[PDB]
């Protein structure tokens, strides 16, 4: 009988589509006098109503790309999947809400990039001795994870400007040992020195060519090199298809924004590329420090890991700028950095460990809930995160899309993506707020008031405008 | 070492004057030098410091003055407490060396010496000793001469001088001389002198006295 | 007010060792350098050397190397000067010096300290006097102090009584004892028809002689 | 509220030389109004960045100003068999100024300085230097506290105990109502940070030209430390004054040491003995707590309330982001003599990478109803990053949440509008207290006039 | 630590 379409006593076919998902239109011209065009459908058949004139929208989920996900991440460079379905349709009329699956896979053997950032200060003295076999060492245990593995090496030490820096006798700026009985490398803020190759012993010699500077104060400017080795895309090599794996090592505090005021440098950072074809951070005196929100948004822009890689001694320092700056890893370097290979491949395992979801450009209108499948077939309401995933595990998530009344645009697209991951699944949103017959409508129709009306779904309407 | 060779030893000069001090270095201090006052039986007052400055405290009719290895220090318009011994010392050298020192006196007109004689006494004579006492009070400038004639022939082995500061009220020195001889060789010879040469007699002063005779 | 205020007078032995103290009034010791100075009537002013009380570093003169002990305590506030194995050479007056304003100045000076160096014993001075010669207008006397040690000596005319128209003459060092002599000058009435005293004080042997002038 | 940002004045110097990296105003001894200007990488004689300062006449168009001339010849002295050597080059005078009585203390915190002694040397570091004027008369004076003799090997051989040789003296500078000069010396103690303390009348009747090396006996500095916390704390970045204990005959202390432990950061109250009263820990560690300090009383109690600026905080956000804004706290001091507690009030940024906190300047009463307002810069905030000052009226509980006024930047991208504040003076006498907003980046300053509440 | 040396 009477339900809630025919009790607001709607005006015309758009306005009974808006009361309830439930409720439909009959533009019947053979429709008895006290015969509500706006009930349910059962009930407009039962009341002899045209099944061609109904309007019943439904609300659909139509799959448009379902590529299967990849068992390997090798060959092609690169068209692998590990999002699955990558594109749906969504139709949604108002008020309506319509779920969705979405799966998502730790792809093994993914190809992977190794940038190794190497605080080579004074204090780093006998650290340079202990990894002169690493990349050698570093590509069997990585080839055992990975087919695709490319590394490169890159030293900093601080800026090179006093206080900074020994300016005194004129021999200690070429030799900033000068006043003890040694020789060092005159200070630099940071150089590039090996460009991601896979040919790892393009690292090993490169790394027996390296040695030490020295500087004053504790704190080193290795914030500086982390922003240049993320922004200078061309000059690292970081691969459009490969996890990023940025490894800093040092053995002690580092400066921040707004430290470089210390040395007369006051103007912020522009997180912009500043390396030339010298390999040397050429901002590093006229420029200062970056901030560490500043740095979470490159890192998060060139889909770069940070792993910390520090001592013991400022493990807890690390420890605490790595929950500000997310997505970050901290291990435990000992104190001639013996323990490193096995300090990146731990921090690997973490790295792919998790498939946390991230949502863009999502409609006001809309609002998303998620059902976890993490673990062993365990659902987890209210959750877009796992935890504990090995390289090869897959999880899946249930999704609704719950829209609120009717939007002007009726053609909207969003993305569900994981984070660090590249592919991603694009929806594709339909508002079906109007009614099919709403076209074929007559303007100033004869049936109405002689031209005061229009005729549209067997209904008289003011025309514009009254 | 570096030497400070300060000229002039001494000046005889009166109130209101304006006196000026010279102090000469080994080798250039760069205005390192400073000047020191030590009133007559006092300690030091320091004058200037770093060849021009002031010290706290000091009148403004001090001043320093000069670069390089030549430095001076002038007094405008004498005062009566000026009088006394004045130094320079330098200090861009280690160790820190001092000037030879300027003493200041007061001028007034020449004034010959007033000696005495006097015999030894009755209580040294009995006691085996034996001592001439030549006064020479009151006299004008500093500079005189003091000669022991035994028998007319020149003594100069056992004499002691001492002279005395310049006297406040009358701007005079004085001197003492003390020829000491035992009992036994003074009563070898008769006749006993002391001349006094000064620049106010081309011929000496003579004073004499006879053993026994009286 | 910034105050140098030093030991007292030393007299000592040769060969053994004295340490003169600089206590600082007014300020902490610890401020500025602190600067001893020597000084002799012949030879003028020495520099000895300095010394931070606030670190204990110090710098001498070669000469006095070995000699001269230069060293400070900042809880007492007083910086100290020790002389070893003294000899008649170390004779002199001995200052401490500190600077007003520029770090290598020598402004500020204490009283200074007197430093005597010999073997010899407290000895009671002879007093002998002086008349003259068997007549003019005006008459002079004299008083003779010889041998004795240590210094000083206050000699005095009728007790004070007779004070202008006196010389004092200073002190003279024979061998070990010091020689003092004295005159005074008076109209030839006033002498011999009033009597004339020269009173002697010697503290050191609790001495205070006197004898009258007598004519000849 | 009542800030008028129709008509501006603008003062403006040479291109490239940061005019308006610092400011203050000045009262000569007939009470006239003037605004001093530091620039600080103003060419000098040898056409070399040196620094200068500048003396700003009260004029409704503005215009150019003459400068302040200091000595900026580099000093030799060759005494006690050493030679000292001062370095003016790119010494930044001007980086800091303030004025007090009728004399103006300007200084050069990265000014060098070493001492050289037959084959070793002291190290040529920046211990800093402050130049004093009175430019009535023309007086002039120096003080550099952080000078030392001695030689590097002795410091080595010392495991580097009072090392005053990177003080960078003059960093930030404030003077006491009785004239005590204080000066931040963030480098001072390899880098753990100092204060040093003088009189000014004292200052001036020490110093002569040419010396270098001066006994200031009145001098005060704070202390060193073996505590790690203080390392690489920067103690003395910003400074400020006030009374914080009740008796009125001692000055109290505000220390700034955006650093402290770990770069936590760390605010801290002293007596002039320098003995620590309060320590107000920061928030977030790289936020910069304690960047800039300010005080005065905002709820018109009587008792100076304390604002502490913290530039770099991140605010947390929808899905675990966090978003660099910058942020403010307000301490409002207890009656009697208890502690301060928790912030009274927190004031965070709005615009990305805008370092709202950057500076917090006390204006007085602005609108005059009875309690003392505050400004607020955000150099690169506002809609557009071209810098922005906002307005926070006081009331009896505090600081309105919500700004009373906000400043849009007049000048270009980069001016860092903002970066240094001024105001409670009334430099037109109209009666409301005034507000000078220095932008180095656009070598200029702009005066905006308090009107009467439409 | 104290300042560019190891501990
Ligand atoms: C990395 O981040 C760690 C986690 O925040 C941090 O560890 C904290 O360190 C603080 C500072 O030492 C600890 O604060 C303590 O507070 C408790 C009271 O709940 C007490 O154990 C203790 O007393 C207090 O100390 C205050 C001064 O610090 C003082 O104001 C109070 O009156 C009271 O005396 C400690 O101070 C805190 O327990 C730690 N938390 C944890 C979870 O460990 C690290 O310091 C930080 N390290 C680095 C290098 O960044
Ligand atoms: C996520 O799971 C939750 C709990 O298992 C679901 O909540 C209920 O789901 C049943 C499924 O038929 C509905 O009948 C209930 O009305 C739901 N109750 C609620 C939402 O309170 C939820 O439907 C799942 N969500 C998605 C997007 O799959
Ligand atoms: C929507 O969720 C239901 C459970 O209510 C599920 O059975 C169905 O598979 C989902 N629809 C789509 C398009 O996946
Ligand atoms: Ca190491
Ligand atoms: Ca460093
Ligand atoms: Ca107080
Ligand atoms: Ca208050
Ligand atoms: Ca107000
Ligand atoms: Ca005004
Ligand atoms: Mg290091």
């Amino acid at each position: 009988g009477p339900n809630i379409c025919t009790t607001r006593g709607v005006s015309s076919c758009q306005q009974c589509l808006a009361v309830s998902p439930m409720c439909a239109w009959c533009s019947d011209e053979a429709l008895p006098l006290g015969s509500p065009r706006c009930d349910l459908k059962e009930n407009l058949l039962k009341d002899n109503c045209a099944p061609e004139s109904i309007e019943f929208p439904v609300s659909e989920a139509r799959v448009l790309e379902d590529r299967p996900l990849s068992d390997k991440g090798s060959g092609d460079s690169s068209q692998v999947t590990q999002v699955s379905p990558q594109r749906i349709a969504l139709r949604l009329r108002p008020d309506d809400s319509k779920n969705f699956s979405i799966q998502v896979r730790q792809v093994e053997d993914y190809p992977v990039d190794i940038y190794y950032l190497m605080d080579l200060s004074y204090s780093m003295k006998d650290d340079l001795w202990s990894i002169q076999n690493l990349g050698t060492k570093l590509a069997t245990q990585m080839r055992k994870l990975t087919s695709n593995l490319r590394i490169g090496f890159g030293a900093f030490v601080d800026k090179p400007v006093s206080p900074y820096m020994y300016i005194s006798p004129p021999e200690a700026l070429e030799n900033p040992c000068y006043d003890m009985k040694t020789t060092c490398l005159p200070m630099f803020g940071y150089k590039h020195v090996l460009t991601l190759t896979d040919q790892v012993t393009r690292f090993n010699e490169e790394v027996k060519k390296q040695s030490v500077s020295r500087n004053r104060d504790a704190p080193e400017g290795g914030f500086d090199a982390i922003m240049q080795a993320t922004v200078c895309d061309e000059k690292i090599g970081w691969r459009n298809d490969a996890s990023h794996l940025l490894v800093f090592t040092t053995d002690a505090k580092t400066h921040i924004a707004l430290d470089g005021r210390l040395a007369g440098i006051v103007q912020p950072n522009d997180g912009q590329c500043h390396v030339g074809s010298d390999n040397h951070y050429s901002a590093s005196t006229t420029m200062d420090y970056p901030s560490l929100g500043l740095m979470t948004e490159k890192l998060s822009q060139k889909n770069i890991n940070l792993i910390f890689a520090v001592t013991e001694n400022v493990v807890n320092l690390y420890q605490n700028y790595s929950e500000l700056i997310p997505g970050t890893t901290v291990g435990v370097l000992s104190m001639d950095s013996s323990n490193v290979l096995q300090l990146i491949v731990d921090a690997y395992g973490k790295i792919r460990s998790k498939v946390e979801l991230e949502v863009r450009d999502l409609p006001e209108e809309l609002s998303l809930s998620f059902n976890a499948t993490c673990l062993n077939n365990e659902v987890i309401p209210g959750l877009k995160s796992c935890m504990g995933l090995k390289i090869g595990d897959t999880v899946s998530f249930s999704i609704e899309a719950k829209v609120r009344g009717c939007p002007q645009e009726k053609e909207k697209s969003f993305t569900i993506k994981p984070v660090g991951f590249k592919d991603s699944l694009i929806v594709q949103v339909t508002f079906d707020c109007d009614c099919a017959c709403q076209a074929q409508a007559e303007p100033n129709s004869h049936r109405c008031n002689n031209g005061n009306g229009t005729f549209e779904c067997g209904v008289c309407r003011c025309g514009p405008g009254w | 070492d570096i030497l400070m060779t300060q000229s002039p030893s001494s000046m005889s000069v009166s109130l209101g004057d304006t006196v000026s001090i010279t102090c000469h270095a080994s080798q250039g201090i760069s205005s390192n030098i400073g000047w020191l006052q030590q009133k007559p039986g006092k300690s030091f007052m320091g004058l200037i410091y770093y060849g021009t400055n002031l010290v706290d405290g000091v009148p403004s009719r001090f001043s320093g003055s000069g670069s390089g290895a030549d430095y001076s220090l002038t007094i405008s318009s004498l005062d009566s407490e000026d009088f006394a011994d004045y130094y320079c010392v330098q200090y861009a050298q280690l160790p820190y060396t001092f000037g030879g020192g300027t003493k200041l006196e007061i001028k007034r007109a020449d004034a010959a010496p007033t000696v005495s004689i006097f015999p030894p006494s009755s209580e040294q004579l009995t006691s085996g000793g034996a001592s001439v006492v030549c006064f020479l009070n009151n006299f004008y400038p500093k500079d005189i001469n003091v000669k022991w004639k035994i028998d007319g022939s020149e003594r100069q082995n056992g004499v002691l001088n001492s002279w005395t500061d310049q006297d406040s009220k009358d701007s005079t020195y004085s001197m003492s001389s003390t020829l000491t001889l035992t009992k036994d060789e003074y009563e070898r010879h008769n006749s006993y002198t002391c001349e006094a040469t000064h620049k106010t007699s081309t011929s000496p002063i003579v004073k004499s006295f006879n053993r026994n005779e009286c | 007010e910034v105050q140098l205020q030093q030991s007292g007078a030393e007299l000592v032995k040769p060969g053994a060792s004295v340490k003169l103290s600089c206590t600082a009034s007014g300020f902490n010791i610890k401020d500025t350098y602190v600067h001893w100075v020597k000084q002799r009537p012949e030879q003028g002013l020495e520099w000895i050397g300095r010394i931070d009380p606030a670190n204990g570093y110090t710098k001498y003169d070669p000469k006095f190397q070995g000699k001269a002990t230069i060293t400070a305590d900042t809880s007492s506030n007083t910086a100290y000067l020790q002389l070893s194995s003294l000899t008649s050479e170390d004779t002199a007056v001995y200052y401490c010096v500190r600077p007003l304003y520029d770090y290598y100045a020598m402004d500020y000076w204490g009283q200074g300290t007197s430093v005597t160096v010999s073997s010899a014993k407290t000895t009671a001075p002879s007093v002998y006097p002086l008349a003259p010669v068997c007549t003019g207008s005006s008459v002079t006397l004299g008083c003779l102090v010889k041998g004795y040690f240590p210094e000083p000596v206050t000699l005095t005319w009728n007790s004070g009584s007779l004070s202008s128209g006196v010389h004092t003459f200073p002190a003279v060092l024979q061998s070990d004892l010091y020689t003092l002599s004295s005159s005074v000058t008076v109209t030839s009435s006033t002498w011999p028809s009033q009597s004339i005293t020269c009173n002697v004080a010697h503290p050191a042997s609790s001495t205070k002689v006197d004898k009258k002038i007598e004519p000849r | 509220l009542n800030l008028d940002p129709v008509q501006l004045t603008f003062y403006a110097g040479p291109n490239g030389s940061q005019f308006g990296f610092s400011l203050d105003f000045h009262k000569d001894s007939h009470g006239r109004v003037a605004i001093v200007v530091g620039a600080p990488r103003t060419l000098g004689p040898s056409q070399e960045e040196t620094g200068g300062v500048f003396l700003c006449p009260w004029r409704a168009e503005g215009g150019q100003c003459p400068s302040l001339l200091f000595d900026l010849r580099d000093e030799t002295r060759n005494v006690g068999s050493q030679t000292l050597q001062t370095f003016k080059a790119r010494q930044g005078l001007g980086a800091s100024v303030v004025s007090w009585s009728d004399v103006i203390v300007a200084c050069a915190p990265w000014q060098h300085w070493n001492v050289l002694e037959k084959t070793e040397e002291a190290e040529k570091t920046p211990v800093g230097s402050c130049f004093l004027a009175q430019p009535e008369s023309g007086r002039r004076a120096e003080y550099s506290p952080c000078r030392g003799n001695t030689l590097s090997r002795i410091y080595v051989e010392n495991d580097f105990s009072w090392d005053k040789r990177y003080c960078e003296a003059g960093f930030s500078s404030v003077v006491t109502q009785a004239g005590e000069l204080v000066l931040g010396a963030p480098g001072g103690y390899y880098f753990l940070g100092l204060l040093a303390q003088a009189p000014v009348a004292d200052i001036f009747s020490s110093y002569r030209p040419g010396i270098l090396l001066w006994h200031v006996s009145s001098q005060s500095l704070s202390f060193d430390s073996s505590n790690p916390e203080y390392f690489d704390g920067y103690w003395g970045y910003s400074v400020a004054v006030g009374e914080f204990d009740g008796d009125l005959n001692t000055t109290e202390y505000v220390v700034g040491a955006p650093t402290w432990s770990w770069t936590l950061g760390a605010v801290e109250i002293l007596d002039s003995y320098y003995q620590r009263l309060h320590r107000l820990r920061g928030e977030q560690m790289a936020s910069y707590f304690g960047h800039s300090v300010a005080v005065t009383d905002v709820n018109g109690d009587g008792r100076h309330d304390l604002l502490v600026g913290a530039p770099l905080y991140m605010e947390s956000r929808a899905d675990r982001k966090l978003a660099e804004v910058g942020r403010v706290y307000l301490f409002l001091q207890p009656r009697g003599p208890h502690a301060l507690g928790a912030p009274s009030l927190l004031l965070t940024g709005t615009q990305l990478y805008g370092r709202f906190g950057s500076a917090i300047a006390p204006l007085g009463d602005l609108d005059r109803d009875g309690y003392n307002d505050i400004a607020v810069a955000a150099p690169y905030g506002g809609p557009s990053g071209r810098g922005q000052v906002l307005v926070f009226l006081g009331q009896s509980e505090g600081l309105r949440s919500r700004p009373s006024q906000v400043l849009d930047s007049p000048f270009p991208t980069g001016s860092a509008f903002g970066f240094s504040l001024r105001g409670a003076v009334d430099i037109d006498d109209n009666g409301y207290p005034d507000l000078i907003v220095g932008a180095y980046g656009a070598n200029q300053v702009a005066v905006y006039r308090a009107q009467p509440v439409v | 630590x104290r300042g560019d040396w190891p501990c």
